[PDB]
């Protein structure tokens, strides 16, 4: 899987 | 559902559904789950319940991320459940999204410290 953040995660 | 999932007890189904089948739509590319500690589990609590994550991430880096997140030791134990069984590490959200979606749209996953809890 590519890198992703906690951000990445967000509720929109 | 591995848990007693508070979100169930804080949102009517309806409600639930209407917002899951919209932004599976919306975000085509990432799956919306309801995350919750288990009640007894001795370790940090999240502060929210409800993410919108790539449908390609892996089990494992949500693990990594988690870690980083509420400050989790290495060291120490964290597993998912899903519907009591704990995915693979390399399981995608996707994967696990398609197979166990509840009727409101919404992926459920409980974390513990506890290998065997459930
Ligand atoms: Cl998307
Ligand atoms: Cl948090
Ligand atoms: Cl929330
Ligand atoms: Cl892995
Ligand atoms: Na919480």
């Amino acid at each position: 899987d590519a890198t992703y953040t906690w951000e990445h995660l967000a509720w929109p | 559902g591995s848990m007693k999932f508070v979100y169930k007890e804080e949102h009517p189904f309806e409600k639930r559904r209407s917002e899951g089948e919209k932004i599976r739509k919306k975000y085509p590319d990432r799956v919306p789950v309801i995350v919750e500690k288990a009640p007894k589990a001795r370790i940090g609590d999240l502060d929210k319940k409800k993410y919108l994550v790539p449908s390609d991430l892996t089990v494992g880096q949500f693990y990594f991320l988690i870690r980083k997140r509420i400050h989790l030791r290495a060291e120490d134990a964290l597993f998912f459940f899903v519907n009591n069984v704990i995915p693979p590490t390399s399981a995608t959200m996707g994967q696990l999204y398609q197979e166990h979606h509840e009727e409101d749209f919404f992926l459920y996953i409980a974390y513990s410290d506890e290998s065997v809890y459930g």
